[PDB]
RNA sequence: CCGAGGGUAGGGCCCGUGACUGGGGCGAAGUCGUAACAAGGUAGCUGUACCGGAAGGUGCGGCUGGA
RNA sequence: CCUGGUCCACCCGUGACGCUGAGGCGCGAAAGCGUGGGGAGCAAACCGGAUUAGAUACCCGGGUAGUCCACGCCCUAAACGAUGCGCGCUAGGUCUCUGGGUCUCCUGGGGGCCGAAGCUAACGCGUUAAGCGCGCCGCCUGGGGAGUACGGCCGCAAGGC
RNA sequence: GGAGGAAGAAGCCCUUCGGGGUGUAAACUCCUGAACCCGGGACGAAACCCCCGACGAGGGGACUGACGGUACCGGGGUAAUAGCGCCGGCCAACUCCGUGCCAGCAGCCGCGGUAAUACGGAGGGCGCGAGCGUUACCCGGAUUCACUGGGCGUAAAGGGCGUGUAGGCGGCCUGGGGCGUCCCAUGUGAAAGACCACGGCUCAACCGUGGGGGAGCGUGGGAUACGCUCAGGCUAGACG
RNA sequence: AGCUAGUUGGUGGGGUAAUGGCCCACCAAGGCGACGACGGGUAGCCGGUCUGAGAGGAUGGCCGGCCACAGGGGCACUGA
């Protein structure tokens, strides 16, 4: 079954190519407590009919180019900058964290 | 802590500090006389315990014991080290393995022989 | 090996009397119906109360001195009955129980449990046909114990197998005394198996 | 008449002008092995007489052990204090296992399957009282539901 | 502002007991009900009622304990001893079936929450059902 | 074209080592003093500041683990 | 004059909008630093008088920074309740501050003492928990070496982390 | 080496100078026969290949062994190697002499200063035995990094105090989804090892066979209490 | 505690058994990081193995599976 995945677009900025952010939930290996862990794909969109913020599901595609093993399947809910907000600064309170 | 903290900070492992530096963790090193003293006790005791500072293979070199009672160890002898310190001489952290190389057995010795590398002798 | 040395000096020390000689250590003369005290220059002397250790260490070294066995092979056997389902103590003491060595000697062939290993061992005793000079051999249920034919014929096997004609033997057991040949019908029980000796404190012995 | 073992035995002091002066001390266990367990500590000017006052109060104070195959019925942790104490029973044919003082207490308790573990401070004497009162709240099948008649 | 409420509710009344007191009044939702559903179907409680204090509706819940005793502090035994959550709110636990706890030694009960209904330790092993282990009680 | 590597030049980290130097640990019985523990014989401790062979002293504010 | 927090009473509005909080930011006693004022009393340093074996001290006579102010730094402390914060639950007695009431009484917030139950190694704690529980942060893991070294960041420095 | 052998050799060791001990141990008596001596001597080896049949399916016949004259079987046959560790406490095993904070012991706590169960030798005892000790390292005891399963008033440990970002945590009721979560099925989870049985070598170690399991993860179906998400309501939290 | 110039992506080519910035032009300015990027140290990974009540901790010799290497380093030829 090639591999399937839902997740919000963080990046549009990219020529036929979006970000997508997935997060996923597991139980911890020996503290029990489920932890929340996320990871980010770069999704082949040839027509850049995906925007930002976009929820989405992503196929385990065949090798578009490095980086990119990922096409954008179908839309599951526009409109979500609420999530890309959550993003948007954890990146960037990296600033604070250096000298 | 919490779960949280676990799930973030962690366990820390102990990790221990190897008492004996004898190098590549082996049993025993071989090495050469250099210095052969006689050094004294510490706190609640008195003596004039036999010890020798020894060159090692691994460049080192550190003080060692002496055991049993006598020896014939000189400037330039060959000997093999064995390893556990001497809570009285503060420095000698390992000992002398009696009977290989240079190093005598115990002249006389007739109890615990395996230590003192003493052979067993016959009764005639 | 089969330790070989002063025998009726565990007899001693140990305290509850044992028959590593068969016939003798029913003289009253075992050195015990003679000295009721443990060996060494000592012996008569005060004796100061036995510390937890000591107790599970002598149970266990009585029961291991009468069987005349190897501390290893013991300790092998031991942990073998602690694998094998069940109440380890008695178990213990069926394999213990189940070696040849012992068997022979339950079976009157032998005089001693020594005595009987040096038979069993020079292959004068036999099983199911073949012969076997296996002390350590672990006799099952439903076998046959016999004697060799050459073995028939012997001044000592004679003498052993005579007061034997008739004398009662173990439950598990039977013993077709004319044609010198017994067999093992059962896994003893632990009434089955009357000895001086707490299993429980060698399992205990065990557990340090 | 019971058992009576005995635990363990301390030259204890204090100070005055002069000198140290002395006293002994004893813990001692006592039982039928039918389920009776008592526990007694006794200090006195010696230590023959000591031992003496142990199984007195020991026969005063004891407890109705309600064994089970030889065994006990459920599983307790009791801290008594700052040491703790762990009884987990065993199937038939195991043993007692368990320190001088909880299995000396144990043993004369009738048991010989019970699993056991001291835990922190392993002072002789409050492992004692752990022991018991660890014992003392047992229940059973039977006395258990009693409670949840209604 | 409660985190997890049957933790408190569970603790309401542990606390309650250690001096025995006719009952007390947990703050009302149908899960505390069906938990104290189980209290009671397994004899650690009288049972409960519905109640209100102020148009707040909570949970009269009665109590039940031993025979009075002789000897120095006369004070009944409990018919609920020890009784300390599971699966935390920090924590979530839950079990396989094969998973589930042998409380006491059948001694005791293990109620826990799942997809067929809040069941219990033995509930659940017949039912042959396992999830979040709410609590264990005794 | 790229290319093993060689060369020139300039950086980064790590190890060993070095006249001399700073304190630190240890060393059955050394010299000077008495700081602290009893109102410790000026209550003690304390952050800071200054000062003195040395412990330490004194100023300021603070704690009682003092009165 | 400008302004913060905070309790009560009426049950009006919003409808969980909450709790905690790595980093970050702000505040942060005294002493100390910079620039400029200010300077009576006190007072490190320093000078003398005593005491003393000595007396770089304690006691006495003097006395400069400083103590004050404005602005900018410094960021430490027995910065102490040596007790993180929020919430629910678990006897009362007493006195006390400050609110509300068909006010010898009741009820709400705060500050003390004694104490149920319970915790506690003990001392003690105890509705102002160190009880019984949940959430979240911080921290500990033998003494000395040592809050030292190196590195790093901060500071004019002292020095801080 | 096994059975018998003294109210119990000598020698040595204690000794209250009666005695005690090594000790049935030895001697010594009998029978058993590791070694070695002689003969006999494999499983492992039945296919390829040849005849018939068809060079196939089926049938028959023949060659081939390194180890190896080894294992093993049978006859004869000699009493035929013991050592190391420890004996203050943990921790089983005690007395003499030597020694005199010396010689030395030592994992810890400590021992030795003229009467040492702690050094050194001896007798004796404890332990294990073709081994016994030592050194080095791993796990254990260590519940001493604590998920199971610890803590912070004074023992080590609450940040000098706020504010708040991320994150962690989330009150009452209704419903939709069903991600966590739970159950069922199927695939996978090689074998070897481990474990339960059974047998193969004289036992065992080794070794064959058979069975039984393994969290995980993919797939299909189901459950909807608790957690999540979306939707509606409430007012006990919070705010006004 | 910041990292990155084939660097991230796109168009078209080259290349291979085949995808792909693997490679090459051209275009765009992206990609990654406290859920720890970058860097430094150590290490072949697993089936297993030792230990432990277990949860864990330690470990990867023999045997089995996979990877890597063949004095150090590069390269291609022949070829399924
Ligand atoms: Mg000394
Ligand atoms: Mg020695
Ligand atoms: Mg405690
Ligand atoms: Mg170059
Ligand atoms: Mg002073
Ligand atoms: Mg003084
Ligand atoms: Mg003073
Ligand atoms: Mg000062
Ligand atoms: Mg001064
Ligand atoms: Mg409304
Ligand atoms: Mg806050
Ligand atoms: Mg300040
Ligand atoms: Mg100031
Ligand atoms: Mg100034
Ligand atoms: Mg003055
Ligand atoms: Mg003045
Ligand atoms: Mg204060
Ligand atoms: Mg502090
Ligand atoms: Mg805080
Ligand atoms: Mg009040
Ligand atoms: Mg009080
Ligand atoms: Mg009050
Ligand atoms: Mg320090
Ligand atoms: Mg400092
Ligand atoms: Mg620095
Ligand atoms: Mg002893
Ligand atoms: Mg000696
Ligand atoms: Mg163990
Ligand atoms: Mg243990
Ligand atoms: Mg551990
Ligand atoms: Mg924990
Ligand atoms: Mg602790
Ligand atoms: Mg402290
Ligand atoms: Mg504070
Ligand atoms: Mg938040
Ligand atoms: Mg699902
Ligand atoms: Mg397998
Ligand atoms: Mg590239
Ligand atoms: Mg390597
Ligand atoms: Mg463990
Ligand atoms: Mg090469
Ligand atoms: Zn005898």
């Amino acid at each position: 079954p090639k591999k399937v995945l839902t997740g919000v677009v963080v990046s549009d900025k990219m020529q036929k190519t979006v970000t997508v952010l997935v997060e996923r939930q597991f139980p911890h290996p020996l503290y029990g407590k489920v932890i929340k862990r996320s990871k980010k794909y770069l999704a082949h969109d040839p027509e850049e009919k995906y925007k930002l913020g976009d929820v989405v599901e992503i196929i385990e595609s065949r090798p578009i180019s490095k980086r990119k093993r990922f096409r954008v399947l179908r839309l599951v809910e526009s409109g979500r900058m609420d999530l890309v907000e959550k993003y948007l600064i954890r990146r960037q309170n990296y600033e604070s964290l250096s000298k | 802590p919490t779960i949280n903290q676990l799930v973030r900070k962690g366990r820390e492992k102990v990790r221990k500090k190897s008492k004996v530096p004898a190098l590549k963790g082996a049993p025993f090193r071989r090495g050469v006389c250099t210095v052969v003293r006689t050094v004294t006790p510490k706190k609640p005791n008195s003596a004039l315990r036999k010890v020798a500072k020894v060159r090692l293979t691994s460049g080192y070199e550190v003080t060692a014991y002496i055991p049993g009672e006598g020896h014939n160890l000189q400037e330039h002898s060959v000997v093999l080290i064995r390893g556990g310190r001497v809570k009285d001489l503060p420095g000698v952290r390992y000992h002398i393995v009696r009977g290989v190389y240079d190093a005598a057995g115990v002249k006389d010795r007739k109890k615990s022989r395996s230590k003192y590398g003493t052979k067993k002798p016959k009764e005639a | 090996g089969r330790y070989i040395g002063p025998v009726c000096r565990l007899c001693r020390r140990e305290g509850v009397k044992l028959y590593l000689k068969g016939e003798r250590c029913y003289s009253p003369k075992c050195a015990m119906e003679r000295r009721p005290y443990p060996p060494g220059q000592h012996g008569q002397k005060r004796a100061r109360r036995p510390s937890d250790y000591a107790v599970r260490l002598r149970e266990k070294q009585k029961l291991r001195r009468i069987y005349g066995i190897s501390e290893r092979q013991f300790r092998n056997l031991f942990e073998e009955a602690s694998k094998k389902k069940g109440v380890t103590g008695s178990v213990f003491l069926g394999l213990l129980e189940s070696r040849l060595d012992n068997v022979v000697y339950r079976l009157g062939f032998a005089v001693s449990r020594r005595q009987a290993r040096q038979l069993v061992r020079h292959g004068h005793i036999t099983v199911n046909g073949r012969r076997v000079d296996l002390p350590s051999y672990r006799v099952r249920p439903g076998d046959e114990i016999a004697v060799a034919e050459k073995s028939r014929n012997l001044e000592l096997i004679r003498q052993n197998l005579e007061a034997m004609k008739g004398r009662k033997v173990g439950p598990w057991l039977s013993l077709d005394v004319e044609g010198m040949k017994g067999k093992f019908l059962r896994l003893p029980d632990r009434e089955d198996l009357a000895l001086p000796v707490n299993e429980q404190l060698v399992i205990e012995f065990y557990s340090r | 008449d019971f058992e009576e073992k005995m635990i363990l035995i301390r030259r204890t002091a204090r100070m005055q002008a002069g000198g140290r002066r002395f006293r002994f001390g004893a813990l001692v266990v006592v039982g039928d092995r039918q389920g009776r367990v008592g526990l007694g500590f006794g200090k006195a000017p010696e230590v023959p007489l000591a031992v003496q006052k142990a199984g007195y109060y020991a026969r005063r104070n004891m407890v109705e052990v309600p064994l089970q195959n030889g065994t006990i019925p459920h599983e307790i942790e009791v801290e008594f204090g700052a040491s703790k104490i762990v009884l987990k029973p065993a199937a038939p044919g195991t043993g007692v296992i368990a320190g001088a003082v909880p299995r000396a207490i144990l043993e004369l308790a009738g048991v010989t399957d019970i699993l056991t573990k001291e835990l922190g401070s392993r002072n002789p004497i409050n492992i004692a009282y752990a022991t018991m009162e660890a014992l003392r709240q047992l229940r059973t099948k039977a006395d258990v539901e009693r409670l949840r008649k209604g | 502002m409660l985190t997890d409420p049957i933790a408190d509710m569970l603790t309401r009344i542990r606390n309650a007991t250690r001096v025995y007191k006719e009952s007390t009044d947990v703050p009302a939702s149908r899960f505390k009900e069906e938990i104290l559903r189980i209290l009671a179907r397994e004899g650690f409680i009288k049972g409960y009622e519905r109640v209100d204090v102020d148009g707040k509706p909570y949970l009269r819940v009665y109590l039940k304990y031993g025979p009075r005793r002789q000897g120095p502090d006369p004070r009944p035994e409990q018919v609920i001893h020890h009784i300390r959550r599971i699966s935390k709110p920090g924590r979530r636990v839950y079990v396989g079936v094969k998973e589930i706890p042998r409380v006491r030694r059948g001694l005791g009960i293990a109620i826990l929450s799942t997809s067929k209904g809040v069941l219990t330790d033995r509930e659940a092993r017949k039912l042959g059902v396992g999830g979040e282990l709410i609590c264990e009680v005794w």
